[PDB]
C-alpha cells in the first residue's frame, strides 16, 4: 500500500467532510467541533466517523469514535493508529 | 424414464424386472434364433489385455483401434474412424439389448391377456 | 558384559578425580565413549541370544534396551549440569555418582540371565532414583512423590519375591535358557491365580497400569530434569521388559487372566489421553502421555502375538527418546520462567524460533507420524489388537484422535498465539540446549532407516 | 441455473427490504452443522476430560 | 512504480494487460466455435434412440396371442 | 478440477491483493474492466466449471452426469446431484454478479 | 524509508 | 503465594464468605462458590460459564489472545473457554430450533435415500452380454470344468 | 419476534437481557466497585510491568490459584457421599464392565467358530 | 451496565446501520434506507420521559435482532475478520532486541545508539512517574484505568514505555 | 544375470515390432537416442572402470552349511543339551520358511503386473502355488504365540494328526 | 510527494441513481446528506458496467471473426 | 461527549514521543552496516546439476543394483494386437478373422 501522511491523512478527512451536505465548507477546520462551532448532533457524529471507517477502511471502536470531536482529533486518531508519523 | 413411472406408479406385473430378464425361453416366438457371432478368439482379447467389461461382442472393433492409436503416435487425431466403428458397434449392441426389453415387456403383456382372457 | 559394567564403574573415579571445573566435560565425554561401544551389543544370531557367561545374555530385546540406556547418560548429564551450576562441589559430584549407579543396575538388569538376579538389580534402581528426586528435587511436594513411587513398586516388588523363589522351589531354576526349555503349562486353580498376579502386578505398576498409575503423574513432576529423562525413558520399561520375560512361563493362564488388564489399558488410555487435553501443568501432561502410551505395551504383551511384540518392543524405544526429548524441552522453558504452568508464557516460536522447530518434532514424533519408529511400533500393536478382536480398533482409534490433539494443544498453546507481555527473560537458546534436543530427535528418525534392530527377538 | 441466479441477482438492486427467510439462514449459516458440532462434541468431551477422568 | 494509484478514480491500465486479456477471451470463444462446428454430436447425441413402440411384433418374436 | 479451480483461487487472490485483503464480495464490484486480465481468467474458470461446452471442465463433468442418469442407481441420489449442478451455476454468477459487475463498492484510494 | 525489523537475535 | 492466599474449603460463615471474596479480588456480593457436594471445588469461585471469545475484542487486556487481567479470577474451566476451544456467543438462530432444522434434513434426506434404493432409476435395456460362456474363462472359472452353456441370442 | 431461547451454549445477548437497563443506584454502586476493583489490580501490575529495571516473570496469583485449586486442592474438599461414589462407580466401573462383555462376547464367538472350522483363515498367517 | 442511555441508542444506531448495510449491498440503495432508518431515531430524538425513551430502546434492540444480518460485514482487520490478528506473529517486543548477539548490533551501530538514548530517557524519569501517581492516587487505589498527563517540563506522562515503543502495526 | 530364473521365473518377452503408420515423427525415438548417448553411454563406462578394479582383487564369501541335528521329537524330555540343538534348528527352519513364503508372494505379485488386465486368467498357476504355500505354512506355525518353539509346534502337529486319525475312524 | 486528490466540488448526484434516491426521499420529505460521498462511484471510467450477458460475451467479436476466418480456410483446403 | 482536557493532554504527550520512537526507527543511510563477503547458461548449469547428475546417479542405480535383483522392477507386458511381429521370434501373429465390414 501508499504509506499515509500526516497531510495525507488531513486532506481525506477534510474532503469528506466537504461532501457532507450539513457542513458549511467554508466554515470548516481542522479545528471545527463539531457540535459547538459546525452545529450537528450525536447521531450526525456517528455518520461521520462511520464515514470515516468507509474512508480508511478500518473500524474505529465506539468507545474511541464518541470522543472524536474535531477534524483534528479524527487525523490523529487515525495516525495513531496507523503508525504515521511524517 | 416412462418405464420406470409405469412399473411403479402403475402395475409391475407386466413391466420386465431389469434384474431377472428374461423371463422367457430364447425361443418362444423365434422359430430359429441366430445365435450371436463373436469375431474376436479369447486368446486375442487376452494377448490385447482388453478390460474384461470390454470383452463382449465388438470386441474386434476395440482391437483395431487400440492397434491404429498405437501406430499412429503421436498424432492423437488420428483412428478417428477406427473410433466410430467401435461406437457404433456398441451402439448396435445397446439397441439390441433395448429390443430384449421390449420383447420381455411384450410377452408380460402378452401372459397377463393369455391369462385374463382365460380366467374369464 | 564386564566390557559395559567395568568402564561404568570406573566412570565414579573419574567424576571424583577430576578437576572441579571438568567435572562435567570428563564425565559427559567418557560415558558418550561408553555409548559408542554399546554397538557391539548388535552381534544378534536369528536363533541363538548372545550369552556371554553364566550371568549375563544379550539378546534383541535387551540389546536396544541397553544402548538406549547408555545413551541416556550423557544426556542427562548435559541436562542437569545448567540447573546444579550453584551447587556444592561434592554434592555435584553425588549427584553424578547416582546416574552412573543407575546406570550400572540398569545395564545389568536388562542383560541378567537369571530372574533373582534380575530382580536384586530391578529393585536397586530405586535407591538411586529415590535419591534423585527427594534430594534434587525442587518443591515440598519432592518428599510425597518419593513416597508414592517408593511403596507402589515395593507393594507389587515383594509379591514377585515370593513368586519367583516358589518357581525356583518347583522348577529347579531360575535362569532364563533353562526356564525356555523346561517350562510347563499353568492349569487353573486359584493358587495359580495369584502366582500369575504375582508374577505381573510387579511390572504392571512399573509401566504403569491404569489405576496404578497414581504415584507416576506425582515423580515424573517432582523429580529434577535428569530424573525425569531416565524414569520416562529407561524405568518405564523395566516393567515392559520384565513382562515380556516372564510372561513365557504363565501360559496359558495369561489367556484368562489378561482380561481385566486389557480392559484397564484398553479403556486406560483413552482416559490418560484426554487427561491430557485439560491438563495445566506441562510436565504433568507429558507424564500422562506416557501412560496413555504405556497401555499400548501392555495390551502387546497381554495377548502375546509375534507382530505385537514386535511393536511393544518398536513403542518403548521410541517412546524412550520422545518422552525424554518432551521432558527436556519443557526444562529449557522452566529454566527461563520457573514454572511448570503451560499458559503462562505463549507465542515463544516468535522469541526462540529454531526450540519451536524441536517442539514440532517432537510433538509429531509423539502422535506417531508415519514413518517414524513411533508410527512403526503403534501401528504394529494395533495390527495384532484388530487380529485379537475386530472392535478394538475402535478404541485404538479414538486414542490416535485424541492424542493428536493434546499433541498439537501443547505445541500451539506454549509456541503459537502471542507472547505473554510481562515476561522478558525469553534468552536465545544455548548451544547447550539445542544439542541436547538434537541428540534425541537425530537418533529417533535415524532408526527410522534400520527399524529392524529395535523390533526385538521375534523380528 | 445461471438465469434463475441472473433474477436473483438482480433482485438484490430493487430498493424493497424483506426479512430473512429460514431457508436463508440456513444455508448461510452451513446447516448449523458446524455451530452446534464444533460447540458441543468440544464441550462433552473437554468436560468429560476434566470432570470424570481427571478429577 | 510503474503505475500510481488514483483518489476516487477508475485506475491506471497498461496497454499489454488489455490486449492479452480480449486475446485469451477471444480465444475461448474461436476454441468453443471451432468446437461446437466440428462436435456438436458430443452435445446433441451422437446416435439415434430407437422408439421401442415402432417395433413389429416379427421383429421382437411376440407370437400371435392364438397360438 | 485442477485446472480451473486452481486458477479461480488465483483470480481471487488477485483481487484480495489489489483490494487491501479484502475478501467479501459485497465491497468488490466494478473490477470487470478495472482488472482485465483477472476477469477473463475468472470467466473461463467460470465457464469451465459450469461444464461450458468444450472447456476442461466438460470433458468430465458432462460424460459424469449422463453416465450418471443411465445407471441403476439410487433415484433420490440422481435427482440431488442434478440440484447440484443448477446450484453450481448459482453461485458461481454470485462471483461474477458481485465481484465484477455494477460499480465499485471498494474505499477510496485505488 | 527503510525501517528496522525487530527480531530475537538468530545469531545463537 | 502463602498458604494464606491458596484456595481453601467450602466457605461455612459470613466471615470466611468474606474472607474467600477477598482472596480472589471479588466482591463479597459477586463471590459463589460451588456447591458444596463434595466434589472438589472448595472455595473456588463460581463464575459464569462463557467463553473468552465472549469478551470485549476492543478493551486493553492484559493477555489480548485470552481476554483475561492480571490478577482477575479465572474460570475453573478456563482453558476449556479459550478462543481455541468452546465458544457460548449467542447465535442468530435459537439453539432448540438450530438442533431441529438441522436433525430435520439429516432425517429427511436419509428418509429419501431409502426410498430412492427401493425404487432404482434404470434404462429400459436388457442386460449386457458377453461372449463365450459369460467370459467363463476368463473371470477365474474352472478350465477343469465343462461351465453351464450360456447362449445369446440375434434380435 | 420469537424470544430469545438461551442456552448453555447459545448465551443471552447483553441487549436483549433486561438486568442491562432499568439501572438502579444500587447497580451503578455495583458496577462502580467493580470498577474500582479491575483499576486497583491493573495499577499493581502497570507498576511492576513498566519498571525498567524488572527482568523477569510478574508471577500472578490468581493464575497461581487457579492451577492450585484444580490439582492439589481437590482430595482435601472431597467427600464420599451419595452422588461422588454413584458417579466414580458409573464412570470407573461402568466402562470397565462394558467392554468386558462386549471383547469377551466377541472372542468367545469366534473361538467357536474357529474350533468348527466355519472361519475363514485361508490367507491369515499373520497374527 | 456502565453505559448510558445516550451512549446505547448511538451505539444500537451505528450497529443497525452497519447491519442495514450488509443487506443492502448497493451504495445507493443502502442511501435510501439509511435516511428512512434515520428518520426513525429522529422521530423519538426528543422523547422527554425516561421511561418510554427505555421502552423505545428495548423494543429497537428486539427489532434489530430479529432483522439482523446471519453474516454482516466485518472490516478485515476487525474483530472477527479476516485479517484480523494477522501480523501478530511478527509483532516481536523491543526487550529482544537487548539479547543480540554484539556482532549482529554492530550491524546497525545508529539505531543502537538511538536506543540507548531512549533507554536512558526511561530509567530517567521512572522515579517522577512512580511519585507522580502515588501523590494524584486516593488512598485505597485509584477508581479507574484512566492516567494522568505530565504536569512540568520534562515529565513524561506516567506508564508510557510501552504505549511509545509499542511494535509497528505492519512490522514486517 | 544375477538370480536363478528357476526359482524367479519369468515368461518369455514378446515386445511387438515399431509398426508406424503416421508420417509424424515419434519423439520417443529420438528421446531414446539420447538417453543412450547422454546417459547409458557415460553411465556404462563408469561402470566399466569399477569393474576394471574389481577384477584386480577378486575374493570369495560362502553361504553357511547347517548339518542336520536331531528334531524334538528326538530328544529326551528336559535334557536341554539335545532340546538346545533341535529348537535352534527349529528356529533356523522356520526363518527360511517365512522366506519360501515370501517367494512364492513375490512371484504371485510379479504376476499381476506382469499380465496386466488379463491377470485374472493367466495367474491362476501362481494364485494355487501360494494358496498350498500360505496352507502348509499356516499348519506348521500358525497361533504357536510370541513364545513359539519346537515344543510348541509338535503338540499343534499331534493335536492335528489326532484329529485327521479321528475324521478317518469315521469313514 | 503530496498526492493532489480531485477537487471535490466535481462529484454531484446529479445523472446518477443516487439521484433517483433523493426524489424518493424528497417525497416523503427527507433528504440524503450523503449522497456526493457516493458520487465517484457512478462517475468516471466506474460509470456504465456490462451487464452479465455482456461479461460472458467479452472477447466473443473476435474469437467468432477467427472462427468465420478458419472454417472459410479449412473449408477451401478439402475442396482445392 | 469529546476527550476532557487531561485526556487531551495526555494523548498530546504520548503523541509525540510516539512519533519520535518512529522516527528512530528509520535506517541510517550505511546501516546495515554488512561484514565482508546469460539466461541459457544459468539455465545450463541447473539441468546439469539437477537433471544430468541425478539421471546419471539414478541410472547407474537402477541398470547395476536394482535390476539384477528379481522382481524389482516389473513392467507390464506389451499388448499384442493381431498383425504385430514379434521382435523376439519374428513370429506374425495373424490378422483377426474378416469382418462383415458393416459401416453407418
Ligand atoms: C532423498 C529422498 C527423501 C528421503 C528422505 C531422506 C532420507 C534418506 C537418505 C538416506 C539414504 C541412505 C540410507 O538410508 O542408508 C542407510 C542404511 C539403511 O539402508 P541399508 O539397510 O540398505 O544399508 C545400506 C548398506 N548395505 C547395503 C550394506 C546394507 O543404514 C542405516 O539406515 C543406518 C542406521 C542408523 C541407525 C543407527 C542410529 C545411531 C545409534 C546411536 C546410538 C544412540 C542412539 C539411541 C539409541 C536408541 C536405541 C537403539
Ligand atoms: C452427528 C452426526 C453428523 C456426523 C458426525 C460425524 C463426526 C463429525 C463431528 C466431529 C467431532 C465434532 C467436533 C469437532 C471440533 C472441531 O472441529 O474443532 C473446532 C472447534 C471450534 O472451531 P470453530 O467452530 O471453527 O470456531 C471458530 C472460532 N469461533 O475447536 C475445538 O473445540 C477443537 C479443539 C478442542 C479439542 C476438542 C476435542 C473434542 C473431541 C470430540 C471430537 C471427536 C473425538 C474423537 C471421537 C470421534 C471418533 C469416534
Ligand atoms: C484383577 C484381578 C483379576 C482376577 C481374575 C479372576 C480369575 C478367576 C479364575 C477362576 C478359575 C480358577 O480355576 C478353577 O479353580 C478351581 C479350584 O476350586 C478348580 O476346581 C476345583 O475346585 C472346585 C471347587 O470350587 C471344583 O469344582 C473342582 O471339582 C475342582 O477340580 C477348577 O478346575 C479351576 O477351573
Ligand atoms: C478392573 C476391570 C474389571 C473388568 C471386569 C473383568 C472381568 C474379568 C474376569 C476374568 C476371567 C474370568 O472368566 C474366565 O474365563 C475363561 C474362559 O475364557 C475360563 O478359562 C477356563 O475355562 C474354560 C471354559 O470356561 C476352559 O476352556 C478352560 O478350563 C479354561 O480356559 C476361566 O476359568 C474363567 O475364570
Ligand atoms: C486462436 C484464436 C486467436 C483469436 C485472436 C483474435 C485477435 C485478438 C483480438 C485482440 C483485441 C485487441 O484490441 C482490443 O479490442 C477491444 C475490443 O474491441 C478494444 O476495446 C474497444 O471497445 C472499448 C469499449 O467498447 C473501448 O474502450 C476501446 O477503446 C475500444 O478499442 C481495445 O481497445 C483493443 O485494445
Ligand atoms: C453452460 C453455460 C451457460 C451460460 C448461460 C449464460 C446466461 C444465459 C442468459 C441468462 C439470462 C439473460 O438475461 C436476460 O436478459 C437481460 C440481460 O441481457 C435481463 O435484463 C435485465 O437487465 C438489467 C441489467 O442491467 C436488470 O437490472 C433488469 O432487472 C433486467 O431487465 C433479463 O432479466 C434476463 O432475462
Ligand atoms: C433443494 C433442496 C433439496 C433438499 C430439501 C430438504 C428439505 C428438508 C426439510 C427439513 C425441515 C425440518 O425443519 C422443520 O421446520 C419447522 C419449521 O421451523 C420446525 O417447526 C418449528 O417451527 C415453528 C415455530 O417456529 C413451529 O411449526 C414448531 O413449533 C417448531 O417446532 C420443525 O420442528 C422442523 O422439523
Ligand atoms: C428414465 O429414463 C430414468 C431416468 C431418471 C431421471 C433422469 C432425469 C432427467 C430429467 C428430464 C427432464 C427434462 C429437462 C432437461
Amino acid at each position: 500500500a501508499p504509506p499515509l501522511t500526516l497531510e495525507g491523512i488531513k486532506d481525506r478527512v477534510l474532503y469528506v467532510l466537504k461532501l457532507y451536505d450539513k457542513i458549511d465548507p467554508e466554515k470548516l477546520s481542522v479545528n471545527s467541533h463539531f457540535m459547538k462551532d459546525l452545529g450537528l448532533d450525536s447521531l450526525d457524529q456517528v455518520e461521520i466517523i462511520m464515514a470515516m471507517e468507509d474512508e480508511f477502511g478500518f473500524e474505529i471502536p465506539d468507545i474511541d469514535a464518541e470522543k472524536l470531536m474535531c477534524p483534528q482529533e479524527i487525523v490523529d486518531y487515525i495516525a495513531d493508529k496507523k503508525d504515521v508519523y511524517e | 424414464g416412462a418405464h420406470l413411472a409405469r412399473r411403479y406408479l402403475g402395475d409391475a406385473s407386466v413391466e420386465p424386472d431389469p434384474l431377472r430378464m428374461p423371463t422367457f425361453p430364447p425361443d418362444y416366438g423365434f422359430p430359429e434364433r441366430k445365435e450371436r457371432e463373436m469375431v474376436a478368439t479369447q486368446q486375442e482379447m487376452n494377448d490385447a489385455q482388453l478390460v474384461l467389461q470390454q470383452r463382449d461382442y465388438c470386441a474386434h472393433y476395440l482391437i483395431r483401434f487400440l492397434k491404429c492409436k498405437r501406430d499412429s503416435f503421436p498424432n492423437f487425431l488420428a483412428c478417428k474412424h477406427e473410433r466410430h466403428d467401435w461406437d457404433y458397434c456398441e451402439h448396435l449392441d445397446y439397441v439390441k439389448r433395448m429390443k430384449e426389453f421390449e420383447r420381455e415387456r411384450r410377452l408380460l403383456q402378452r401372459k397377463k391377456r393369455r391369462e385374463q382372457r382365460e380366467a374369464d | 558384559m564386564l566390557k559395559y559394567i567395568i568402564p561404568t564403574i570406573m566412570l565414579m573415579p573419574l567424576t571424583w578425580l577430576s578437576k572441579n571445573n571438568m567435572i562435567w566435560v570428563n564425565s559427559t565425554a567418557h560415558s558418550l565413549l561408553i555409548s559408542f561401544t554399546s554397538l557391539l551389543l548388535m552381534n544378534q544370531f536369528g536363533d541363538n541370544s548372545l550369552n556371554f557367561s553364566l550371568l549375563f545374555f544379550s539378546d534383541s530385546l535387551s540389546t536396544p534396551l541397553l544402548i538406549l540406556t547408555m545413551w541416556l547418560l550423557p544426556l542427562m548429564l548435559m541436562a542437569s549440569q545448567h540447573h546444579l551450576s550453584k551447587e556444592n562441589l561434592t554434592r555435584k559430584k553425588l549427584f553424578i555418582t547416582m546416574l552412573i549407579s543407575l546406570q550400572l543396575f540398569l545395564i545389568m538388569t536388562f542383560t541378567a540371565m537369571e530372574l533373582i538376579l534380575f530382580y536384586i538389580l530391578f529393585e536397586a534402581t530405586l535407591v538411586p532414583t529415590l535419591i534423585i528426586i527427594t534430594r534434587w528435587g525442587n518443591q515440598t511436594e519432592r518428599l510425597n512423590a518419593g513416597l508414592y513411587f517408593l511403596f507402589y513398586t515395593l507393594a507389587g516388588s515383594l509379591p514377585l519375591l515370593v513368586a519367583l523363589i516358589y518357581i525356583q522351589n518347583t522348577v529347579g531354576s531360575l535362569n532364563f535358557l533353562m526356564l525356555q526349555y523346561w517350562v510347563q503349562p499353568v492349569h487353573n486353580s486359584w493358587s495359580n491365580v495369584f502366582m500369575w498376579l504375582a508374577c505381573m502386578m510387579a511390572f504392571m505398576v512399573k509401566m504403569p497400569l491404569y489405576g496404578l498409575h497414581l504415584w507416576l503423574p506425582k515423580a515424573h513432576v517432582e523429580a529434577p530434569i535428569a530424573g525425569s529423562m531416565v524414569l520416562a525413558a529407561v524405568l518405564l520399561k523395566l516393567g515392559g521388559y520384565g513382562m515380556l520375560r516372564i510372561t513365557l512361563i504363565l501360559n496359558p493362564m495369561t489367556d484368562f487372566m489378561a482380561y481385566p488388564f486389557i480392559m484397564l489399558s484398553l479403556w486406560g488410555m483413552i482416559m490418560t489421553s484426554s487427561i491430557c487435553l485439560r491438563q495445566t501443568d506441562l510436565k504433568s501432561l507429558i507424564a500422562y502421555s506416557s501412560v496413555s502410551h504405556m497401555a499400548l505395551v501392555i495390551v502387546a504383551i497381554l495377548i502375546q502375538t509375534p507382530w505385537s511384540y514386535m511393536g511393544a518392543t518398536a513403542l518403548m524405544i521410541a517412546h524412550g527418546l520422545t518422552s525424554s526429548m518432551l521432558f527436556c524441552l519443557a526444562n529449557s522453558n522452566y529454566e527461563r520462567i520457573h514454572s511448570r504452568t503451560m499458559i503462562l508464557a505463549r507465542g515463544l516460536q516468535t522469541l526462540l524460533p529454531l526450540m519451536a522447530t524441536w517442539w514440532l518434532l517432537a510433538s509429531l514424533t509423539n502422535l506417531a507420524l508415519p514413518p517414524t519408529i513411533n508410527l512403526i511400533g503403534e501401528l504394529f500393536v494395533v495390527m495384532s489388537t484388530f487380529s485379537w478382536s475386530n472392535i478394538t480398533i475402535i478404541l485404538m482409534g479414538v486414542n490416535m484422535v485424541i492424542t493428536a490433539l493434546y499433541s498439537l494443544y501443547m505445541l500451539i498453546m506454549t509456541q503459537r498465539g502471542k507472547y505473554t507481555y510481562h515476561i522478558n527473560n525469553i534468552s536465545p537458546s544455548f548451544t547447550r540446549e539445542n544439542a541436547l534436543m538434537s541428540l534425541h530427535i537425530l537418533p529417533l528418525l535415524l532408526l527410522t532407516l534400520n527399524p529392524k534392530i529395535i523390533l526385538g527377538p521375534l523380528y | 441455473g445461471f438465469i434463475l441466479a441472473l433474477e436473483i441477482s438482480n433482485m438484490t438492486k430493487n430498493l424493497k427490504y424483506h426479512y430473512p427467510s429460514n431457508a436463508f439462514k440456513f444455508s448461510t449459516l452451513l446447516g448449523y452443522f458446524p455451530t452446534i458440532m464444533h460447540r458441543l462434541a468440544p464441550y462433552m468431551n473437554l468436560s468429560m476430560s476434566q470432570k470424570s477422568a481427571s478429577s | 512504480a510503474h503505475i500510481e494509484p488514483r483518489y476516487r478514480q477508475f485506475p491506471q491500465l497498461t496497454r499489454s494487460q488489455v490486449i492479452q486479456a480480449e486475446f485469451f477471451s477471444a480465444t475461448m470463444w474461436f476454441w468453443i466455435l471451432w468446437r461446437f462446428w466440428h462436435d456438436s454430436d458430443a452435445v446433441l447425441g451422437h446416435f439415434p434412440y430407437p422408439d421401442p413402440s415402432q417395433w413389429t411384433d416379427e421383429e421382437l418374436g411376440i407370437p400371435p396371442d392364438d397360438e | 478440477h485442477a485446472f480451473f479451480k486452481a486458477m479461480l483461487f488465483m483470480c481471487s487472490g488477485s483481487i484480495i491483493h489489489s483490494l487491501n485483503d479484502e475478501q467479501d464480495i459485497r465491497k468488490m464490484g466494478g473490477l470487470f474492466k478495472a482488472m482485465p486480465f483477472t476477469t477473463t481468467a475468472l470467466i473461463v474458470g467460470s465457464l469451465a466449471l459450469t461444464g461450458m461446452p468444450f472447456l476442461t471442465g466438460f470433458y468430465s463433468k458432462d460424460l459424469i452426469i449422463e453416465a450418471a442418469n443411465t445407471s441403476y442407481t439410487n433415484a433420490w441420489a440422481l435427482l440431488m446431484t442434478l440440484i447440484a449442478t443448477s446450484f453450481t451455476a448459482i453461485y458461481s454468477t454470485r462471483i461474477i454478479f458481485f465481484a465484477l459487475l455494477g460499480q465499485p463498492r471498494f474505499p477510496t484510494l485505488v | 524509508k527503510r525501517l528496522f525489523i525487530i527480531k530475537p537475535s538468530g545469531f545463537y | 503465594i502463602t498458604k494464606d492466599m491458596l484456595p481453601g474449603p467450602y466457605p461455612k460463615t459470613p466471615e470466611e464468605r468474606a474472607a474467600a471474596a477477598k482472596k480472589y479480588n471479588m466482591r463479597v456480593e459477586d463471590y459463589e462458590p460451588y456447591p458444596d457436594d463434595g466434589t472438589g471445588y472448595g472455595d473456588y469461585p463460581k463464575l459464569p460459564d462463557r467463553s473468552q471469545q465472549e469478551r470485549d475484542p476492543w478493551y486493553d487486556w492484559d493477555h489480548p489472545d485470552l481476554r483475561l487481567n492480571w490478577g482477575e479470577p479465572m474460570h475453573w474451566d478456563l482453558d476449556m473457554y479459550i478462543r481455541n476451544r468452546v465458544d457460548t456467543s449467542p447465535t442468530p438462530v435459537n439453539w432448540n430450533l438450530m438442533c431441529k432444522h438441522l436433525f430435520g434434513f439429516v432425517a429427511f434426506m436419509l428418509f429419501m435415500f431409502w426410498v430412492g434404493e427401493t425404487y432404482p432409476a434404470y434404462q429400459p435395456v436388457g442386460p449386457k452380454q458377453y461372449p463365450y460362456n459369460n467370459l467363463y474363462l476368463e473371470r477365474g472359472g474352472d478350465p477343469n470344468k465343462e461351465p453351464e452353456p450360456v447362449v445369446h441370442y440375434e434380435i | 419476534f420469537p424470544k430469545y431461547e438461551a442456552s448453555r451454549l447459545s448465551s443471552l445477548p447483553t441487549t436483549l437481557d433486561p438486568a442491562e437497563y432499568d439501572i438502579s443506584s444500587e447497580t451503578r454502586k455495583a458496577q462502580a466497585e467493580r470498577l474500582a476493583i479491575r483499576s486497583r489490580l491493573k495499577r499493581e501490575y502497570q507498576l511492576q510491568y513498566y519498571d525498567p529495571s524488572r527482568r523477569g516473570v510478574i508471577e500472578d496469583p490468581a493464575l497461581v490459584r487457579w492451577t492450585y485449586a484444580r490439582s492439589a486442592n481437590i482430595y482435601p474438599n472431597f467427600r464420599p457421599n451419595t452422588k461422588t461414589s454413584l458417579l466414580g462407580a458409573l464412570f470407573g466401573i461402568g466402562p470397565l464392565v462394558f467392554w468386558y462383555y462386549v471383547f469377551k462376547t466377541d472372542r468367545d464367538r469366534k473361538e467357536k467358530l474357529i474350533q468348527e472350522g466355519k472361519l475363514d483363515r485361508t490367507f491369515n498367517i499373520s497374527y | 451496565a456502565y453505559l448510558t442511555h445516550q451512549q446505547k441508542v448511538l451505539r444500537l444506531y451505528k450497529r443497525a446501520l452497519r447491519h442495514l448495510e450488509s443487506w443492502c449491498i448497493h451504495r445507493d440503495k443502502y442511501r435510501y434506507f439509511a435516511c428512512l432508518l434515520r428518520a426513525r431515531f429522529d422521530e423519538h430524538k426528543n422523547e422527554k420521559d425516561m421511561v418510554k425513551a427505555t421502552q423505545l430502546l428495548r423494543e429497537a434492540e428486539e427489532e434489530f435482532w430479529h432483522g439482523q444480518h446471519p453474516q454482516p460485514y466485518i472490516f478485515p482487520e476487525s474483530p472477527g475478520g479476516t485479517s484480523y490478528e494477522r501480523y501478530e506473529c511478527y509483532k516481536v517486543p523491543e526487550w529482544c532486541l537487548d539479547d543480540w548477539h554484539p556482532s549482529e548490533k554492530a550491524m546497525y551501530p545508529d539505531y543502537f545508539a538511538k536506543r540507548e538514548q531512549w533507554k536512558k530517557l526511561r530509567r530517567e524519569s521512572w522515579e517522577r512517574e512512580v511519585k507522580q501517581l502515588q501523590e494524584e492516587t486516593p488512598v485505597g487505589g485509584p477508581r479507574t484505568e484512566a492516567l494522568p498527563p505530565a504536569r512540568k517540563q520534562g515529565d513524561l506522562p506516567p506508564l508510557w514505555w510501552h504505549i511509545v515503543t509499542r511494535p509497528r502495526e505492519r512490522p514486517m | 544375470d544375477s538370480w536363478d530364473k528357476d526359482v524367479y521365473p519369468e515368461p518369455p518377452r514378446r515386445t511387438p515390432a515399431p509398426s508406424p503408420q503416421t508420417s509424424l515423427p515419434n519423439p520417443i525415438t529420438y528421446l531414446t537416442k539420447a538417453f543412450d548417448l547422454l546417459v547409458d553411454r557415460p553411465v556404462t563406462l563408469v561402470r566399466e572402470f569399477i569393474e576394471r578394479q574389481h577384477a584386480k582383487n577378486k575374493y570369495y564369501y560362502y553361504h553357511r552349511e547347517f548339518r542336520r541335528v536331531p528334531d524334538i521329537t528326538e530328544c529326551q524330555e528336559k535334557d536341554v543339551l539335545c532340546m538346545f540343538e533341535a529348537e535352534m534348528q527349529w528356529r533356523r527352519d522356520y526363518k527360511v520358511d517365512q522366506e519360501i513364503v515370501n517367494i512364492i508372494q513375490e512371484r504371485l505379485k510379479a504376476c499381476q503386473q506382469r499380465e496386466g488386465e488379463s491377470h485374472r486368467q493367466n495367474c491362476a498357476k501362481e494364485l494355487e502355488q501360494f494358496t498350498q504355500v500360505v496352507k502348509a505354512y499356516q499348519d506348521r506355525y500358525h497361533d504357536l504365540g510370541a513364545h513359539y518353539s519346537a515344543r510348541k509346534c509338535l503338540a499343534k502337529q499331534k493335536q492335528r494328526m489326532l484329529a485327521e486319525r479321528k475324521a478317518a475312524k469315521e469313514a | 510527494s503530496k498526492m493532489e486528490l480531485p477537487d471535490y466540488k466535481q462529484w454531484k448526484i446529479e445523472g446518477t441513481p443516487l439521484e433517483t434516491v433523493q426524489e424518493k426521499l424528497a417525497a416523503r420529505g427527507l433528504r440524503d446528506p450523503w449522497g456526493r460521498n457516493e458520487a465517484w462511484r457512478y462517475m468516471g471510467g466506474f460509470a456504465n458496467n456490462v451487464s452479465f450477458v455482456g461479461a460472458l460475451l467479452k472477447g466473443f467479436k473476435w474469437g467468432f471473426a477467427a472462427f468465420v476466418v478458419a472454417i472459410g480456410a479449412e473449408y477451401y483446403l478439402e475442396s482445392q | 461527549s469529546g476527550y476532557t482536557p487531561e485526556e487531551k493532554l495526555r494523548l498530546q504527550q504520548l503523541r509525540e514521543l510516539r512519533r519520535r520512537w518512529l522516527k528512530d526507527q528509520e535506517l541510517s543511510p550505511r546501516e546495515p552496516v554488512l561484514p565482508p563477503q546469460y539466461k541459457t547458461y544459468r539455465h545450463s548449469i541447473f539441468a546439469f546439476t539437477h537433471v544430468l547428475i541425478p539421471v546419471w546417479i539414478i541410472h547407474y542405480y537402477l541398470k547395476y543394483h536394482v535390476t539384477t535383483k528379481p522382481y524389482t522392477i516389473v513392467e507390464k507386458k506389451p499388448r499384442i494386437f493381431p498383425g504385430d511381429t514379434i521382435l523376439e521370434t519374428g513370429e506374425v501373429i495373424p490378422p483377426m478373422k474378416e469382418f462383415p465390414d458393416q459401416h453407418h
